[PDB]
């Protein structure tokens, strides 16, 4: 049934809700090697299950990759024959050349009247958007050969076209083309490619070409487009009415160029206008394409299962990034939490957070000094002192502003950043003990400087690192100050969104570190703030120390800090 | 075969109009004999505000009907009549070949489905209620119901002031609504009661809707209406972290609206509805999509939801409705932008451009579909912000000893003079002779060292979006006359930054050229004054974040500013009290 999508076709009943949101899928007990070894990657990934009454999809074991040899009313009767039919509710099926040879309708074409189908060759018509997942074509060419990882570059040829036994009026405009322009369209004629006095490997020829063309034949899919983002050229599909495999999560705009058939003659215009940024960019997405989704037939199964989970679990489901980013630009990529631009009012205040041990008359002086700034929301004192006792209740300073004091279970120096449930404001100040050198304008304005970046931090303190030749190594360095890459946390003003991933979501083991040396945790918030958010700070007016940004340096494998030149004072 | 209702663009579609000209829609004459709604007057109101409005036919290549089509229940007090032989007398018609046809409601009483009442053919379908099974790929586009008093411009301002971690306020999901006794589409509402549970989440309707009362109410009534009480709709959507939003009588409904504007990450129960814009907006970013079937697991699957997904849903939902839903403009202008995005595969936003900020009714892909070319996803990407600027120097002595100052600067890659059609707000045409992406406007009055030119560039470098520069002025709001002020001197606080000194995008350049209507780019020309404020509007509007300070003419400044404020709908504008400084 072409008309119905998952809302009325798919049942949902068997697989509810699991606490890891990952689909159930189960192979029926009976083929060529490609179905062989797909099953094999169903059988060792995590969606692979038993207990059929617990299970929700359901593979069968069944030869419908290749039309040619399909038999239909043999696979009619085979899907009757499942056992576990009932109507083919949720039923997955895997196919990349759904043509006949009278006629290419497209789409498989055994009865399937309410199966899952995961074609090669979709058409606009007969693929179901909300249902169906378009699945690329393989090419054993990809496994057979192992071409060299080429970088995005120069190449001799602009564009390049190399199919056999392709319609004569493709073949014509494609001369044509050659013709009008020449010296960078190189069209091929019949593993072996030949041209006029000219001898061309099939599968290098295509890396000395920056565009290959993908054209419809037969079928509407072909399998040169795996050969073509493996090799690096990024392919300009001319198919009219043709959807991309794995168009529904990966953002094909980025790596393929679509011209309609009726422009057939106008491609290298069109190619011409993209500039040579974009180029590298989709010459990148198309490798990375291949190696994670047309590489392997264990690549498609996996994706394909990943889409049809995400489907089922859209709370659940993996984003954008992780769908289609190459490992490079993954590492690169920021994705900042705190990405909505609002500016918060001045209802709301900061709940100042003191952090102090061993010292008492330094105490008395920051409450009365941090007192004396409006929008003072609360005031938290934390007393790490675990020996000592805190004062008596009369003994604390005169506030108009709530005060509470935090018993400590232990002693460990990364209490300051820990998400209290008791803080009902987004800005926490965190001032220390030793700090009573401010006044309270200061600390107004500061308030008023993170009300306009509320996800980066804002602190007084300004330290900065440095990479150091000598001994090929990053150095920390405090006495001049030229540009500012660290703010220390010492008077900060940062989100609380900034406590939960110190105490949190930190990598490896840094808090662990921190505690047990009992010194740079300015530091450790410093290079989270900046992985996290990709962003500097914004200030406002030995040996250990260097071991840490090494160490902090080594554990996240860069340098998530940034160098800025800028400080925010009043007008 | 295919022009029948699986129309696709590469059969019902003529795209040998659209490649002739710029993507230009037509709107009908106006017959002055029927009655035309509020929601489609100003649905033409913004299709004509807009840049693709044209008046000859020829040039355009889409056409939207001038007929009311937006109410097509029969029983409904804006349903138009004998509207099958009314819109076949058009002249221009031709079975709908490039027609587009707004809607916001369709079929009757006893079935709600897709009772469009005359025979679109060919024509593309903006229905709002638009199920998965009746929706074409590439075709259609689903639009958000919106109500009669949805603002014709401008909005609401979104109504999360406070991003509180966590997330969580005190209610898990809410939602109160009116149950049916009897029809199709009540029975999401009717088990409710099984989900409800008080503490966290609680499910509220009402039978009372109409003469059924107290004629046909179940054993059921009277509990639900004593609970359904001392607990208001408004002030519960704003203590709420998930809202409810199932099926009526249509798939749609007002509360989706409610709450992305209130922030609340709705959880959607209308099996098989097409999202607005689905085609263009990732909705698993914004939005918890349920299944309606599986209603009596919702809580612990909603619990299941983690802290900082729930946060990015909802900013990202807050964004959303900043974006796309914030006026019913920008709803007529996301379709339209859709729509022309759908003619060249070449030339169209990606996936990105319209999940991410600013979105795509900013995001234009004919100046690059490259995302390097825009200020906006150098941090999603691995790229840095380029290294070098272009100058502009509008000319219409001290601009001798300027060029000299500019040209020492490291960074500044070519200086570019303009001299005066004597248009001053020309400068902002975008030159094929600026190659680098970073622009610095400078006026041939304007003092700057290079050691200036050099910070403001660095400091741009952290902030390619905003407009660093050193001259700043501020708005005001004026009581006595009711309009917006303007002033200059001794500004506690600032909000625009003039473009004479400042650096910026050329992608700026592009929009301000391509974007803003030729009424406004009128008024600046004959006042000859007032484009770097529609500058910093513009910029202010796309970014929705201040500018960045560094270190009769005057009367024509406030009406300047009031036309501008009319045109967009509201005030841009954000003050600003820091200044930044080298160290
Ligand atoms: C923010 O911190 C994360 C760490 O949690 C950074 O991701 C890490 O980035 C480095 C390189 O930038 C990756 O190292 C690479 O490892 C691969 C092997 O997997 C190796 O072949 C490469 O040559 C390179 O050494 C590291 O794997 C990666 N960590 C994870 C968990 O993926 C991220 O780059 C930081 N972001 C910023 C902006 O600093
Ligand atoms: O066991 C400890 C050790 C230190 N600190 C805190 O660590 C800081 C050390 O003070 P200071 O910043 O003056 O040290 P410096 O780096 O200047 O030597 C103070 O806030 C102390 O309260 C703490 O809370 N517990
Ligand atoms: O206490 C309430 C209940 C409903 N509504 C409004 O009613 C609509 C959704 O509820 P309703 O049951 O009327 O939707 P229906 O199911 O009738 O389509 C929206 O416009 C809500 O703003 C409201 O304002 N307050
Ligand atoms: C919900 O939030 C509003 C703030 O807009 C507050 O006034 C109201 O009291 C809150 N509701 C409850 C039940 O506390
Ligand atoms: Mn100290």
């Amino acid at each position: 049934d072409l008309s119905c999508r998952m809302h009325t076709c798919f049942d949902v009943y068997r697989c509810g809700f699991n606490p890891k949101n990952k689909i159930k899928v189960y192979i029926y007990a009976l083929i060529s090697r490609e179905y062989n070894e797909l099953l094999m990657a169903i059988s060792d990934s995590d969606y692979y299950t038993d207990d059929i009454n617990r299970a929700c999809l359901f593979v069968p074991s069944i030869d419908v990759l290749n039309q040619n040899t399909l038999r239909i009313k043999e696979t009619a009767q085979a899907m009757a024959q499942l056992s576990r039919w009932d109507r083919g509710t949720n039923h997955l099926l895997f196919n990349m050349l759904p043509g006949g040879p009278p006629d290419y309708n497209t789409a498989l074409d055994v009865p399937r009247d309410r199966a899952l189908l995961a074609g090669g060759g979709f058409s606009t018509w007969t693929y179901r958007q909300g249902y169906d997942v378009s699945i690329p074509v393989y090419s054993p060419l990809s496994a057979e050969v192992d071409l060299p990882e080429k970088g995005p570059g120069p190449r001799q040829y602009f564009l390049l076209s190399s199919q056999v036994g392709l319609h004569p009026e493709y073949r014509e405009d494609l001369e044509a083309l050659q013709v009008k322009h020449g010296e960078s369209v190189l069209v091929l004629d019949k593993r072996k490619r030949c041209h006029k006095h000219q001898v061309f490997d099939y599968p290098q020829v295509l890396q000395e070409a920056t565009f290959c063309v993908v054209l419809r034949g037969a079928r509407l899919g072909q399998a040169v487009l795996s050969d073509v983002l493996q090799a690096g050229c990024v392919p300009v599909v001319i198919a009219d009415s043709y959807i991309l495999p794995f168009s529904e999560v990966l953002d094909w705009k980025r790596a393929s160029v679509v011209v309609p058939e009726e422009k057939m003659s106008d491609v290298y215009s069109i190619l011409q206008s993209i500039p040579q940024r974009q180029i590298e960019e989709m010459q990148r997405q198309a490798r990375w394409f291949w190696e994670a989704y047309f590489q392997s037939i264990k690549a498609i199964a996996l994706a394909t299962l990943q889409i049809i989970n995400d489907r089922i679990y859209p709370y659940a489901a993996i984003s954008y990034e992780e769908w289609n980013d190459p490992p490079a630009v993954k590492w690169g990529s920021v994705s900042n939490p705190l990405f909505l631009p609002l500016i918060p009012p001045q209802s709301q205040g900061f709940t100042a957070i003191v952090l102090t041990y061993d010292r008492v008359e330094s105490l008395f002086r920051v409450i009365t000094e941090v007192s004396k700034v409006p929008s003072l929301s609360k005031l938290l004192v934390v007393w790490n002192n675990q020996n000592k006792n805190p004062p008596e209740d009369s003994l604390w300073p005169k506030i108009r502003v709530p005060l509470k004091v935090v018993r400590t279970a232990e002693n460990k120096l990364s209490n300051r950043f820990f998400p209290y449930d008791e803080i009902e404001t987004e800005a926490v100040l965190a001032i220390d003990d030793d700090i009573i050198m401010l006044t309270s304008d200061e600390l107004q304005f500061g308030y008023e400087v993170w009300r306009e970046f509320p996800d980066r931090l804002v602190g007084y303190p300004g330290r900065l690192h440095l990479w150091d030749h000598e001994m090929n190594k990053w150095k920390y360095e405090s006495e001049w100050t030229n540009e500012v890459s660290m703010v220390l946390t010492g008077a900060a003003f940062y989100h609380k969104y900034f406590n939960y991933l110190y105490t949190y979501k930190m990598p490896g083991d840094i808090k662990n570190w921190v505690d047990a040396h009992m010194n740079c945790e300015d530091i450790a918030m410093n290079f989270l703030v900046a992985n996290v958010t990709g962003k500097a700070v914004i200030k406002v007016t030995m040996v250990e120390r260097s071991e840490c940004i090494n160490k902090f340096a080594s554990v996240f494998g860069t340098m998530p800090l940034k160098v800025v030149e800028h400080r925010a004072d009043p007008v | 075969i295919y022009k029948g209702k699986k129309c696709r663009m590469e059969s019902c579609f003529d795209f040998t109009l659209c490649k002739k000209n710029g993507f230009k829609v037509y709107v009908y004459p106006q017959q002055k004999g029927e009655k035309i709604a509020e929601s489609y007057q100003n649905i033409l109101a913004a299709i004509e505000g807009s840049r693709f409005y044209t008046s000859d036919p020829s040039q355009a290549c889409l056409f939207v009907l001038s007929l009311d089509t937006l109410d097509r229940d029969q029983l409904s007090p804006q349903y138009v009549h004998n509207l099958r032989s009314k819109v076949q007398s058009l002249h221009l018609w031709n079975n709908g070949r490039n027609h587009l046809i707004f809607n916001l409601y369709s079929g009757t009483w006893p079935d709600y489905t897709e009772d469009v009442g005359f025979d679109i053919g060919q024509a593309m379908l903006a229905k709002a209620s638009i199920s998965t099974e009746n929706f074409r790929p590439n075709f259609d586009v689903s639009i958000p119901l919106f109500s009669k008093d949805h603002p014709r411009t401008g909005g609401e301002r979104g109504f999360l002031k406070f991003n509180t971690i966590p997330p969580l306020r005190k209610y898990m999901l809410v939602f109160k609504g009116k149950r049916y006794l009897t029809g199709i589409g009540s029975d999401t509402r009717n088990a409710l009661y099984h989900v409800h549970n008080g503490e966290d989440v609680v499910l509220l309707t009402t039978c009372k809707h109409g003469k059924d009362w107290q004629k046909h109410k179940d054993s059921r009534c009277d509990r639900d209406n004593t609970e359904y009480e001392k607990y208001d709709y408004r002030e519960m959507l704003h203590n709420a972290t998930f809202c409810l939003v199932p099926r009526g009588r249509r798939l749609g409904s007002f509360r989706f609206l409610e709450a992305l504007q209130a922030a609340c990450v709705p959880v959607m129960l209308s099996n098989g509805w097409e999202l607005p814009f689905s085609e263009v907006i990732n909705w698993n970013q914004a939005a918890v999509i349920g299944d309606e079937r599986l209603l009596l697991q919702i809580p612990s699957t909603i619990r299941s939801i983690h802290q900082d997904k729930i946060l990015a849903l909802r900013q990202q939902t807050q964004f959303l409705w900043e974006a796309y839903f914030s006026s019913v403009e920008k709803i007529v202008l996301t379709t339209l932008e859709i729509i022309q995005d759908r003619i060249f595969k070449h030339i169209s936003r990606n996936s990105l451009i319209w999940n991410k900020h600013p979105g795509g009714l900013f995001v234009l892909p004919q100046y690059s579909s490259y995302l390097g070319d825009f200020p906006y996803y150098y941090a999603n990407l691995g790229l840095k912000p380029p290294s070098k600027f272009t100058a502009v120097i509008h000319a219409v002595q001290p601009v001798l000893k300027l060029l000299v100052a500019a040209a020492k600067s490291q960074y500044c890659a070519q200086i570019i003079v303009l001299w005066n059609s004597k248009v001053m707000s020309s400068r902002f045409l975008p030159y094929d002779n600026i190659i680098t992406d970073a622009v610095l406007s400078l006026d041939e009055d304007t003092v700057l060292s290079t050691t200036e030119v050099d910070f403001a560039f660095t400091v741009w470098q952290s902030f390619p979006e905003r407009i660093v520069g050193y001259p700043a002025r501020s708005h005001f709001w004026d009581n006595s006359k009711e309009r917006w002020g303007y002033t200059s001197k001794w500004t506690n606080d600032y909000s625009m930054v003039l473009t004479g000194a400042a650096i910026y995008h050329k992608y700026y350049h592009y929009l301000y050229s391509h974007y803003l209507p030729a009424s406004l780019k009128n008024m600046v020309d004959q006042l000859a004054n007032c484009e770097d404020i529609l500058m910093n509007f513009l910029v202010s509007a796309v970014t929705k974040l201040p500018p960045i300070k560094v270190t009769d003419h005057f009367a024509q400044r406030q009406s300047c500013m009031n036309t501008f404020a009319s045109w967009f709908g509201y005030m841009p504008l954000i003050h600003s009290q820091m200044r930044l400084d080298p160290v």
